[PDB]
């Protein structure tokens, strides 16, 4: 853990379906959900590397 | 590279004596100079800043002065611990040059 | 993306594209931040009495 | 000079010791309180609420007779049926947070004790000075 | 005991009369829905019950 | 990825959206000051076996 | 508040290459730099510096004269840092320190640990 | 439980005795200061209003020497020319408002007097502590 | 600047001394040119160099003195 006074730059967009010019993750290729058992709720897939 | 000396290179007094040490450096260096003092099997430890900064712990026997290109530190009174090894040096820009030393003795 | 729904076990799934919710843009962002508030005052135990 | 760096004594950082040393850094955090057209109002109205609170606190602890210092001693005593255990494991291993969580429950009565034991105090000076 | 000193009290109970700004106050019951009216918006903060006289 | 939830022996496939509006059958985004709908069929129609 | 070691071979042969590691603690503070300093000194003779790094860089800074002959690295994961010495001679049998000096508001301080020998020979 | 009722001390109703036996009970007046799109906007003219008028009193109090307590004495000598009486009638039958009425003219000058005491007292004291 | 004079425990005063010694080096002088000739103006103009590092020795030897003394009171 550690604490700041100010968080980083964001850079609004719009978009569906997709993310364009977002952060990228360091590890691996990582997957985000809620309840992922349910088919309910939607489901975050974040890359390793852009695509151009 | 600034040139330090160390007058007297040797000394030898009796305990309870009062006794004076000179560091007279190559230019002028105004007064970011500290001395160090150090004794057999044991490593280094700061004795003054400045010059005119008492270092908290120590004994107030011990005064320093100067300027410019001379420096100077004075014991009142000897003590069987105060002969050991010292050494002026100039906390300056690169490179950092440190002196050549004097050893108190008993006589 | 999205689970489409199954029925008993097929061994196998399908997902389609999904989106709509602005929300869900922002949140892609917002998940390494928490705000907390501060308390002062405070309470012990010592062996001291008072000042008479 | 050269070679000498910059050492600070910052913010909550200090909030991973036992007890002793993190009371060394107080002052600090206590310091840190009152730094400083739809929105304005908003802002406004967060600022009006922090001095709200401020206030409060400087009331509270006015009343206990207390203020105009850090720290306090007072003539309550400690009953063990809260929490016995002994002063030296009180002191040298926990943290300030396990601390108040584990003393959740008994708050109010404390305030209560030592509001009462206050006015007395304050009472029996006070006719005590008016026989003088 | 005839020559005397002054001395000074605090919270004292006296009083005068003047004029200031006065604010509302709603039953929490009609913020239950009834989002609709000309008056009592919900900028009223909610009551208190068992008024003290 | 997406694997390790799921049991090896499973048998993974990718569908174009369902239907809808415009709005979200199909990816809409910004470029130079003008809107843009594109048709993303192209993208989510492959399978992916076992082994 | 800082305590430090020392770790590195007991004799090495001439021309070969010598690695030593020192640790490091950061203390009651929260923040700050720490001008890490790695020092020398042959028997009967002046002490001599060797080279410094800070806390928070990489642009390790040496002394004129053993430019070449001198690589310094750190790692923040162990906390740690190194120098690699390399055509190693009889004149580098000495003692060596590993050592922090504070910047505290007009103190100074500094620390020196215990050091350790190091020689040279065939 | 079927006779036993309730007898709490409440806001400002001791108005009506004499001027001596309303003294002893003020304490709670005093812990009763604090208490915390044109349809809202004058409640931060109240709050700024309320917590002004606090402060106010809190520096009064402090510039004359006697902040933190609720009776304090003083040296400035009383003078027969503002009023007359004696203490046994004044502690015995009046109430708190017929002496605001009578004090009121004479008000500036007791409140100017009271700095200047304290300005001497301290002069002074300053001096005998740095004498050695 | 109400809380900052109350950090240095001289809080409902007006005048209050303090343990600090007065280091020669920010600007010898004597007291009789002090206290006779200098005016407030021109004394604040000269002394505008050193204000942050004078806060914190009173800040600290409060700090010490209060918790030497509170040892004291306590083994009684
Ligand atoms: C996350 O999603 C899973 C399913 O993917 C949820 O598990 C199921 O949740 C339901 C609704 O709470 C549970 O209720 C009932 O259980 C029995 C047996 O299935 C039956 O009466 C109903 O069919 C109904 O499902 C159910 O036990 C539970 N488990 C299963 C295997 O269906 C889960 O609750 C969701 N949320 C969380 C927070 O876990
Ligand atoms: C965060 O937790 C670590 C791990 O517990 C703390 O390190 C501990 O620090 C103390 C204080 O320096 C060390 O105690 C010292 O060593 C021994 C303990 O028996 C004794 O000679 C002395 O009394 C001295 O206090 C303790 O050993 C050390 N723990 C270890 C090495 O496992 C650390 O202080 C905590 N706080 C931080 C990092 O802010
Ligand atoms: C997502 O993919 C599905 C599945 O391919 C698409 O549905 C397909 O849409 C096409 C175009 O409308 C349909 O073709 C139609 O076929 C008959 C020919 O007699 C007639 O209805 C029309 O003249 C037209 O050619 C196709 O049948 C239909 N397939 C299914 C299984 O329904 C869907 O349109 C795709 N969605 C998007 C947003 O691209
Ligand atoms: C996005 O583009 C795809 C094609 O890349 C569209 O789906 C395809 O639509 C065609 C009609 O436009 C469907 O019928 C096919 O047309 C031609 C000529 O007849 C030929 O490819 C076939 O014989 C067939 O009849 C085609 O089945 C359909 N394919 C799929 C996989 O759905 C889709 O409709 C477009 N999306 C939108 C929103 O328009
Ligand atoms: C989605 O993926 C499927 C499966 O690969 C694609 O179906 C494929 O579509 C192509 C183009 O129409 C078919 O090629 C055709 O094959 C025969 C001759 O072999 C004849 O019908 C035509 O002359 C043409 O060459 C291909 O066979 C077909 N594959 C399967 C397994 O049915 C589909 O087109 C893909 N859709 C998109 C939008 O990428
Ligand atoms: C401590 O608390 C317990 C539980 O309420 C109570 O029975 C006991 O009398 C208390 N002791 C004292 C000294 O107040
Ligand atoms: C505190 O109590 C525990 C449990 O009886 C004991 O082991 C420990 O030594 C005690 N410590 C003291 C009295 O400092
Ligand atoms: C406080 O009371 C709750 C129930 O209200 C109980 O679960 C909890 O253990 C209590 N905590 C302590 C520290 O006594
Ligand atoms: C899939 O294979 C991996 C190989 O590492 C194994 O660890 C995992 O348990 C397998 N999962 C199954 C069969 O569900
Ligand atoms: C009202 O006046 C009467 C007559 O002087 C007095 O006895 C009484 O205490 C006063 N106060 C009351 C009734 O509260
Ligand atoms: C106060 O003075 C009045 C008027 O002369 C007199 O009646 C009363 O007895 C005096 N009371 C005293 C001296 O207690
Ligand atoms: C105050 O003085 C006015 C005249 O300026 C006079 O009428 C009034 O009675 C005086 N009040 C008191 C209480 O002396
Ligand atoms: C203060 O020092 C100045 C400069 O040395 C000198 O002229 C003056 O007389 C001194 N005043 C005293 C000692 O009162
Ligand atoms: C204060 O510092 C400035 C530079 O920041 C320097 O020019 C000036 O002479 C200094 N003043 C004193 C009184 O030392």
């Amino acid at each position: 853990v550690s604490t700041v006074q100010c968080t980083h730059g964001i850079k609004p967009v719009v978009s569906t379906q997709l993310l364009l010019n977002g952060s990228l993750a360091e590890e691996e290729v990582m997957i985000r959900s809620e309840n992922i058992t349910n088919n309910a709720k939607n489901i975050l897939v974040q890359f390793n590397t852009p695509v151009q | 590279d600034i040139q330090l000396t160390q007058s007297p290179s040797s000394l030898s007094a009796s305990v309870g004596d009062r006794v004076t040490i000179t560091c007279r450096a190559s230019q002028d260096i105004n007064t970011d100079l500290s001395w160090y003092y150090q004794k057999s099997g044991e490593a280094p430890k700061l004795l003054i800043y400045r010059a005119s900064n008492l270092q908290g712990g120590a004994p107030s026997r011990f005064s320093g002065t100067g300027s410019g290109t001379e420096f100077t530190l004075t014991i009142s009174s000897l003590q069987p611990e105060d002969f050991i090894t010292y050494y002026c040096q100039q906390r300056y820009s690169f490179p950092i040059t440190f002196g050549a030393g004097t050893k108190v003795d008993i006589k | 993306l999205t689970r489409d729904g199954g029925s008993t076990n097929s061994t196998t799934e399908t997902f389609r594209p999904g989106g709509g919710d602005m929300r869900d843009n922002w949140r892609s962002e917002l998940y390494k931040y928490k705000v907390v508030k501060i308390e002062p005052l405070g309470v012990a135990p010592t062996r001291c009495k008072r000042r008479v | 000079a050269v070679g000498i760096g910059a050492v600070f004594l910052g913010f909550l950082g200090a909030a991973g010791s036992t007890m002793g040393a993190a009371s060394m850094t107080l002052t600090v955090q206590a310091r840190n309180l009152l730094s400083g057209t739809v929105w304005g109002i908003k802002q406004l109205q967060a600022r009006v609420l922090a001095v709200e609170r401020y206030l409060r606190d400087q009331q509270l602890l006015g009343i206990w007779g207390c203020s105009g210092k850090l720290i306090c001693c007072t003539n309550v005593p400690w009953n063990s049926s809260w929490s016995n255990r002994n002063l030296s494991e009180i002191w040298d291993n926990m943290t300030w947070l396990q601390w108040d969580k584990e003393i959740s429950n008994y708050t109010q009565i404390i305030y209560g004790l030592l509001e009462e034991s206050q006015n007395q105090q304050e009472k029996n000076e006070q006719d005590l000075l008016a026989l003088d | 005991a005839e020559n005397l000193w002054v001395t000074v009290y605090y919270g004292v109970p006296v009083w005068k009369d003047a004029e200031t700004t006065l604010f509302c106050a709603s039953d929490a019951k009609a913020y239950e829905t009834e989002k609709h009216n000309v008056w009592a918006t919900h900028a009223c903060v909610p009551t208190d019950p068992n008024p003290q006289e | 990825q997406l694997r390790k939830h799921f049991g090896n022996n499973t048998i993974i496939r990718f569908a174009n959206s369902s239907g809808g509006d415009l709005e979200v059958t199909t990816h809409s985004f910004n470029c130079g000051g003008e809107f843009f709908y594109c048709n993303t069929s192209g993208l989510f129609n492959s399978t992916w076996i076992s082994n | 508040q800082v305590q430090v070691q020392e770790s590195g071979p007991g004799i090495v042969k001439p021309s070969e290459t010598l690695s030593l590691t020192c640790a490091a603690s950061r203390g009651p503070f929260s923040g700050g730099h720490f001008y890490w300093n790695w020092f020398r000194q042959p028997p009967g003779k002046g002490l001599e510096w060797i080279g410094g790094i800070y806390s928070d860089g990489d642009a390790a800074d040496y002394n004129p004269s053993l430019e070449s002959r001198v690589a310094i690295s750190r790692d923040r994961s162990a906390n740690r840092f190194s120098l690699k010495l390399i055509s190693v001679t009889t004149t580098d049998t000495a003692v060596y320190y590993c050592s922090s000096t504070y910047s505290w508001n007009n103190v100074w301080f500094d620390q020196w640990g215990q050091g350790v020998l190091v020689t040279v020979s065939s």
